[PDB]
C-alpha cells in the first residue's frame, strides 16, 4: 500500500523522464538523421 | 463476423468476466513452486554394502546393476560411482519429455529386467530406485541446542516422529532423512572376545538366534480338537527391544553362571547406521532432512503446512532441540509472488497511468482496468487444464504478458479517438470503421507475434522445457487477447463513453502536459523534416541498415552466451577437501575453522553454517567436508558486496590461507534440479580402454592444460577422488587353514569386526532398527589393530591375525566412477566473473580436444542443456522468422513484403545486444526470450504502419508520402501507449537486485532501445522499401 504511493510519486517522474531522454534521442538525434544528405542507391540490378 | 457481436453489449462487458471466473478458480487449482519439473529424468540407484571397499564394491554391486542395462528406454548418460563408504550412485538420466514414472518402472524393468545376474546380496544389502530429481524443498536442519543429545540422538529423534508426519504432509512426496535411525551399535571388545574363546560368528550368530522373531502360533490353533473353548497367540522370542536385552544376550553354557552376557564382551548401545555423516549446525550437532515436493508442485501450502507442522511438533521436542532451516524455496518464493502479483496489478494501474498521459478520463479509460486482468487470470485458467505451475517461469511468463496484452485493447482506443480527438464525430463512426481496418489487421497481430514462439513451444531439453514454460504462457496470453479483443474492446469502446471537443489533446488540462501535448507533435513537425527528409532520397539511408547489422553481427559472438545466470539464492555450499586418506576428526576441524569464518568474518551476510561431514557434493569419505552456508534477505545483505559472488570469492581467497585442504567455496546454479555446482561440469570418457595411470593422468594433463588458463576458467577441479592408500592385507591363506582356523571365521571376523554388519532388526519405541555389530573404535584404528583379532580355530584355541596375515599398503581410488560401463573421471570448474560458460566451455573445447583418442569428453549434468541450447536456440531463429516470413504474405499478399517487414527485426535485435552489455550481462536463455519478446514487438509496430498502408489503397486512396504525413504522423500515438506500459512494467525491476532480476532488466532497457529503434527507425525502414523495393518489386 506504500508502493502505490510510490507509484503516485515516482510513476508521475519516470514516466516523463523516459519520455524525455527520448526527446534527446529523436529530436538530438533526428538533427542527426538529416545531416546525412545524399544519394547512394544500389540499383545495380535495377 | 465478430462485429455481428457487438450491439450485443452485455454479451460482452462478461465474457470477459467467464474467463475471469474460471481463472478465480485457477487461484484455487495452480500449484506454485519456483522451478517446476524442468529437468531431464533421472533415477538413483543408492545401493549400499557398509565397510567394504570400494575397488570391490563397484565388483560385488555395481558392474552388476550396469551389466542389466540393454538399451535404456530414452537414456541420455548412466554414470554410477561406488565409493569407499559401500555408497553406489547409479544415475539413469533420460530423455527430457520421457515418462519419470515409467523411469523408475522401467530403471526396475532394467534393473528388474534381469535382476537375478545379480549375485542376490545386491538386492540383499537393500537398493533403492528413487526419482532423484536433486531438487529440494527444505533441508530442514533439527539440531540440539544445549547439547545432552547428541547427533545420532536427533537422527532417531527426526525419523520416528518428523519423517512419517512430514512425508504426508500434502504436496511432499518424498522425504528423504539423514543420516539414518539408531541401531544397537554391538561395538564388540576384541581383549574380550579373546576372553571367552569367542569370535564375531559367535557374536552374531546368537544375536541371530536369540533376537530372531518367532512365529509361535496360537493355542487351539486351526484345525482344533473336537472339545476345544480356548484360544490364544504364543509370544515366543521377541525381536529384544532393548540395550539391556541385548546385554543379557547368551553365548554359552554357564557354568560361570551370571550367564554369558553379550555385555560382558560388547560394549552395547544405540547409535545411527553410519557415521560417515557429521553435521555440525554452527558447530553444534545436527541431523537434517531434504524434503522433494511432489508433481503437484505447490511449495506454497506445503511449506504453509509444514512450518505448521513443526509448530505441532515443538511441543514434543526434548531437552533443547530446534529446528532451523537452512535451505528453503519459499522466502525465495514467497515475495516473488506477492510483488510480482502486486507489481502485475500495479502494471494495470501503470496502465491506467499511461492514459492519464493519454486520455485523462474516467469512463473512457476504464476500459483495461477490465481487460488487462482477463487476458491474466485466464493465462492462469488455460494453463491450469495444461499443467503450468506458477513459477518463476510463468510469473515472467505474466509480465512479459503485458507487452502482448496493450497491443490489442489502448491500440483500439487511439484509433477510436483517431475519430473523436482528432476529427470530432461520435465514438460509433470509430466503433466499426476503425474496428474494421484492423479488424483484418487482428488475423494477423494475433498471427505473427504468436508465429514466432511456435517452435519453442514443441523443443525438447531443459532449454525446452524452460521454452514450454514460457512459450505457451504467451501462447494462452495471445489466444486470449484476440479472443477479448474480438469481444470486449468493442462493446467497451461504443457505449460508455464521453464526447470530446475537436482539437482538444488535452491543452487545457493539468499543466504540463498540455504545453506538452503540442511539442510532442510538434517536435514531430520539425521531425516532419526527418519524416520527409529519410524518405526522399534513400539511397544513403540503405547503407545505414548494415550498420545496424554490423554492430549487431559483431556484438553477438563477441556477446558472452552462458546458459543461466547465478541466482542469489540465499545459500552457498563449501566444499573441502583433505588430502587422500585424511579423518573425519580433521575434516571437523577445519570445519571448525570454515564455520569460525563465515561465522566472524562474514556473520554481518550469513545466516548459518550447516556443516555435513563427511558427506559432499562431489565426493564422499571422510577428507572431503561441506558447508551449507546460507544467507539471509536481500534486505539485510545489502548491495553488490553481499551478494554469493561476492561473498564466495572473498571466501575462498581466504581460503587459499587456510593450509591443509583445498576448500573451494561455490554457489548453486540458477535451477537446482541439475548442478552440484554452477558454471559446468565436464565429464569424461573411457574410450579406448587406457586404464587408470593415463585415465588420471591425461586428466592430469587435463589440468596441465585447463587449469593453466586461470582467467577464465576459473577453478578447474575434478570430481573422482585422488588415489588413497588402501590398506591389503594378505590373509596368507594357507597358515590361515594350517593353524587350524576356517577361513569363514576369518573373513566374517575381519569383515564383521571392522567392518560393520547388519545382523537383524530389533524393536525400540515399537520400532524397527538395525542391529550392527563393529569393533570398538580403539580397537580398529592402525594395522596394530589386526594383530589384536582373535579367531578360533578347529580344536577351540585362539589365533591372532598378527600370526597369519601380512598386512601391506597399495594404491586404490575410492570414487570409482563409471559411465554406462566405462570407468570415468568428473571434471567441474566455473567460468570467469564477469564473463559467460559458453566463453568458459567452448574454452574447455579448445582444451579437451587436445588429447588423443582414447579418452573422451563428455557435455552432461548442466552441461548437456546447454550443449542443447548450442544447437537448438539460435537455430530457433530460423524455423520461427521464417513462418513469420510466411505469415506476411498471407497477410500483405505479396512475395515482396516479406522482403521489407522481415527488416524490422534486427532493429531491435541491436536493441538488446547494446543493453545488456551496457550493464554488462550474457546471452543466457532469458536474453534470446528478451530477443523474441523485442521482435515481437518489433513486428507488432509494422502492422500499425505497412498493414495500414494496405488499408489506405482501398479506403484513402494514399501514395507515399499522403499515407506517411497520416501514418506515421498519426498512428505512433499508440505505439507510445503501448511503450509506457510494457516498458514501464518492468520500472519496479530496474531498482530491483532482489531475486534475481538482473538479466531481466536488460530485456526491458533492451526493448526500450528496440522501441527507440520503433520511435525513429522501424517508422521508415519498410517506407524505405516503398521507394527501393516496392520500386523494384
Ligand atoms: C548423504 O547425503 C546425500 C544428499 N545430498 C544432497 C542434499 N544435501 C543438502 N543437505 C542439506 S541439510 C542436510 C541434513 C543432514 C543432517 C545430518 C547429516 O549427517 C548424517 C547430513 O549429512 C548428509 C545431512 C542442505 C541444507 N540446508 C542442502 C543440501 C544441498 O544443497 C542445498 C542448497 C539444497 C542445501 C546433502 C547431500
Amino acid at each position: 500500500m506504500l508502493e502505490l504511493l510510490k507509484s503516485l510519486v515516482f510513476a508521475v517522474i519516470m514516466v516523463p523522464v523516459v519520455m524525455a531522454i527520448i526527446l534527446g534521442l529523436i529530436y538530438g538525434l533526428g538533427e542527426v538523421f538529416n545531416i546525412f544528405s545524399g544519394v547512394g542507391k544500389k540499383d545495380q540490378p535495377g | 463476423m465478430p462485429n455481428f457481436f457487438i450491439d450485443r453489449p452485455i454479451f460482452a462487458w462478461v465474457i470477459a468476466i467467464i474467463i475471469m471466473l474460471a481463472g478465480g478458480l485457477a487461484i484455487l487449482k495452480l500449484p506454485v513452486a519456483q522451478y517446476p519439473t524442468i529437468a531431464p529424468p533421472a533415477v538413483t540407484i543408492s545401493a549400499s554394502y557398509p565397510g567394504a571397499d570400494a575397488k570391490t564394491v563397484q565388483d560385488t554391486v555395481t558392474q552388476v546393476i550396469e551389466q542389466n542395462m540393454n538399451g535404456i528406454d530414452n537414456l541420455m548418460y548412466m554414470s554410477s560411482n561406488s565409493d569407499s563408504t559401500g555408497t553406489v550412485q547409479i544415475t539413469l538420466t533420460f530423455e527430457s519429455g520421457t515418462d519419470a514414472d515409467i523411469a523408475q518402472v522401467q530403471v526396475q524393468n532394467k534393473l528388474q529386467l534381469a535382476m537375478p545376474l545379480l549375485p542376490q546380496e545386491v538386492q540383499q544389502q537393500g537398493v533403492s530406485v528413487e526419482k532423484s530429481s536433486s531438487s529440494f524443498l527444505m533441508v530442514v536442519g533439527v539440531i540440539n541446542t544445549d547439547g545432552t543429545m547428541t547427533q545420532e540422538d536427533i537422527s532417531d529423534y527426526v525419523a520416528a516422529n518428523m519423517k512419517d508426519a512430514i512425508s504426508r504432509t500434502s504436496g511432499v512426496g518424498d522425504v528423504q532423512l539423514f543420516g539414518s535411525q539408531y541401531a544397537m551399535r554391538i561395538w564388540m571388545n576384541p581383549n574380550e572376545l579373546n576372553k571367552f574363546q569367542l569370535t564375531p560368528v559367535d557374536v552374531i550368530t546368537a544375536i541371530k538366534a536369540q533376537n530372531a522373531q518367532v512365529a509361535a502360533g496360537q493355542l487351539g490353533g486351526t484345525p482344533p480338537v473336537k472339545g476345544q473353548q480356548l484360544n490364544a497367540s504364543i509370544i515366543a522370542q521377541t525381536r529384544l527391544t532393548s540395550t539391556e536385552e541385548f546385554g543379557k544376550i547368551l553365548l554359552k553354557v554357564n557354568q560361570d553362571g551370571s550367564r554369558v552376557l553379550l555385555r560382558d564382551v560388547a560394549k552395547i548401545e544405540l547409535g545411527g547406521e553410519n557415521y560417515d555423516i557429521i553435521a555440525e549446525f554452527n558447530g553444534q550437532p545436527a541431523s537434517g532432512l531434504g524434503i522433494k515436493l511432489a508433481t503437484g508442485a505447490n511449495a506454497l501450502d506445503t511449506a504453509a503446512a509444514i512450518r505448521a507442522e513443526l509448530a505441532k511438533m515443538e511441543p514434543f521436542f526434548p531437552s533443547g532441540l530446534k529446528i532451523v532451516y537452512p535451505y528453503d524455496t519459499t522466502p525465495f518464493v514467497k515475495i516473488s509472488i506477492h510483488e510480482v502479483v502486486k507489481t502485475l496489478v500495479e502494471a494495470i494501474i501503470l496502465v491506467f497511468l499511461v492514459m492519464y498521459l493519454f486520455l485523462q478520463n474516467f469512463r473512457a479509460t476504464l476500459i483495461p482496468t477490465i481487460a488487462v486482468p482477463v487476458v491474466l487470470l485466464g493465462t492462469f485458467a488455460v494453463l491450469a487444464a495444461f499443467g503450468f505451475s506458477i513459477n518463476t517461469l510463468t510469473m515472467f511468463g505474466m509480465v512479459l504478458a503485458i507487452g502482448l496484452l496493450v497491443d490489442d485493447a489502448i491500440v483500439v482506443v487511439e484509433n477510436v479517438e483517431r475519430v473523436m480527438a482528432e476529427e470530432g464525430l461520435p465514438p460509433k463512426e470509430a466503433t466499426r470503421k476503425s474496428m474494421g481496418q484492423i479488424q483484418g489487421a487482428l488475423v494477423g497481430i494475433a498471427m505473427v507475434l504468436s508465429a514466432v514462439f511456435v517452435p519453442m513451444a514443441f523443443f525438447g531439453g531443459s532449454t525446452g522445457a524452460i521454452y514450454r514454460q514460457f512459450s505457451i504462457t504467451i501462447v494462452s496470453a495471445m489466444a486470449l487477447s484476440v479472443l477479448v479483443a474480438l469481444i470486449l474492446t468493442p462493446a467497451l469502446c461504443a457505449t460508455m463513453l464521453k464526447p470530446i471537443a475537436k482539437g482538444d489533446h488535452g491543452e487545457g488540462k493539468k499543466g504540463f502536459f498540455g504545453w506538452f501535448n503540442r511539442m510532442f507533435e510538434k517536435s514531430t513537425h520539425h521531425y516532419t523534416d526527418s519524416v520527409g527528409g529519410i524518405l526522399r532520397s534513400t539511397g544513403r539511408y540503405l547503407v545505414l541498415y548494415l550498420i545496424i547489422v554490423v554492430g549487431m553481427a559483431y556484438l553477438f559472438v563477441r556477446l558472452p552466451s552462458s546458459f543461466l545466470p547465478d541466482e542469489d539464492q540465499g545459500v552457498f555450499m563449501t566444499m573441502v577437501q583433505l588430502p587422500a586418506g585424511a579423518t573425519q576428526e580433521r575434516t571437523q576441524k577445519v570445519l571448525n575453522e570454515v564455520t569460525h569464518y563465515y561465522l566472524t568474518k562474514e556473520k554481518n551476510n550469513v545466516e548459518s553454517v550447516f556443516a555435513v561431514n563427511g558427506f559432499g557434493f562431489a565426493g564422499r569419505g571422510q577428507n572431503t567436508g561441506i558447508a551449507f552456508v546460507s544467507l539471509k534477505d536481500w534486505a539485510d545483505r545489502p548491495g553488490e558486496e553481499n551478494k554469493v559472488e561476492a561473498i564466495t570469492m572473498r571466501a575462498t581467497r581466504a581460503f587459499s590461507q587456510i593450509k591443509d585442504a583445498m576448500v573451494f567455496a561455490f554457489n548453486l546454479p540458477a535451477i537446482v534440479e541439475l548442478g552440484t555446482a554452477t558454471g559446468f561440469d565436464f565429464e569424461l570418457i573411457d574410450q579406448a580402454g587406457l586404464g587408470h595411470e593415463k585415465l588420471t593422468q591425461a586428466r592430469n594433463q587435463l589440468l596441465a592444460e585447463a587449469a593453466k588458463h586461470p582467467d577464465m576458467l576459473t577453478s578447474v577441479r575434478p570430481n573422482g577422488l585422488e588415489d588413497t592408500p588402501q590398506f591389503k592385507i594378505d590373509i596368507d591363506q594357507e597358515k590361515a587353514q594350517a593353524l587350524g582356523v576356517s577361513i569363514n571365521d576369518i573373513n566374517t571376523t575381519l569383515g564383521a569386526a571392522w567392518g560393520g554388519s547388519y545382523v537383524n532388526d530389533f524393536i525400540d519405541r515399537g520400532r524397527v532398527k538395525k542391529v550392527y555389530v563393529m569393533s570398538e573404535a580403539k580397537y580398529r584404528m592402525l594395522p596394530d589393530d589386526i594383530g589384536d583379532w582373535y579367531v578360533r580355530a578347529a580344536d577351540g584355541q585362539m589365533v591372532p591375525f598378527s600370526a597369519f596375515s601380512s598386512s601391506r599398503w597399495e594404491y586404490g581410488s575410492p570414487r570409482l566412477e563409471r559411465y554406462n560401463g566405462l570407468p570415468s573421471m568428473e571434471i567441474l570448474g566455473q567460468a570467469a566473473p564477469g564473463k559467460s560458460t559458453g566463453e568458459a566451455m567452448e574454452l574447455m573445447e579448445q582444451l579437451a580436444s587436445k588429447l588423443p583418442t582414447g579418452v573422451g569428453y563428455d557435455w552432461t549434468g548442466m552441461s548437456y542443456q546447454e550443449r542443447l541450447s548450442g544447437n537448438q536456440a539460435p537455430s530457433l531463429y530460423a524455423i520461427s522468422l521464417i513462418v513469420v516470413f510466411l505469415c506476411l504474405a498471407a497477410l500483405y499478399e505479396s512475395w515482396s513484403i516479406p522482403f521489407s517487414v522481415m527488416l524490422v527485426v534486427p532493429l531491435g535485435v541491436i536493441g538488446a545486444l547494446l543493453a545488456a552489455t551496457f550493464r554488462g550481462l550474457t546471452n543466457d536463455v532469458y536474453f534470446q526470450v528478451g530477443l523474441l519478446t523485442t521482435i515481437g514487438l518489433s513486428a507488432k509496430n509494422a502492422i500499425l504502419i505497412v498493414e495500414f498502408a494496405k488499408d489506405l489503397m482501398d479506403k484513402e486512396g494514399k501514395g507515399l508520402i499522403e499515407a506517411t504525413l497520416d501514418a506515421v504522423r498519426m498512428r505512433l500515438r499508440p505505439i507510445l501507449m503501448t511503450s509506457l506500459a510494457f516498458i514501464l512494467g518492468v520500472m519496479p525491476l530496474v531498482i530491483s537486485t532482489g531475486a534475481g532480476s538482473g538479466a531481466q532488466n536488460a530485456v526491458g532497457t533492451g526493448v526500450m532501445g528496440g522501441m527507440v529503434t520503433a520511435t525513429v527507425l522501424a517508422i521508415f525502414f519498410v517506407p524505405v522499401f516503398f521507394v527501393v523495393v516496392r520500386r523494384r518489386f
